[PDB]
């Protein structure tokens, strides 16, 4: 069963790739989110234009 | 939650946020104004007009 070990391999390929797809988006809410906690900081300091 | 569910760009939807994050001054700014003074003097007079 080992001898092949050929189309046992890109299914593994598949879901790797789509986990590092998912931790790609999360990190970009992260990133969103600390554009928000930059504006209500300032705004709420009382210097708005 | 248009982050995180699947077939969406995402740069398509962090000018969502730029569209959000300035219409939140343009509802601060617009009851920041009307409130500031056109509706403090209204109520500074008649509130002596009332107790005359």
């Amino acid at each position: 069963k080992l001898e092949n070990l050929k189309d046992k391999l890109p299914d593994i390929k598949s879901i790797h790739s789509k986990l590092l797809l998912r931790i790609g988006k999360l990190q970009g809410l992260y990133d969103s989110v600390q554009v928000i906690n930059r504006e209500v900081e300032g705004l709420s300091e009382g210097r708005t234009s | 939650e248009q982050y995180c569910a699947p077939d969406t760009d995402i740069r398509g939807v962090d000018a969502q946020i730029k569209n959000y994050l300035d219409q939140i001054k343009m509802a601060r700014a617009k009851f920041g104004l009307e409130n500031k003074y056109s509706l403090k003097e209204r109520l500074s007079t008649l509130t002596k007009e009332l107790n005359h």
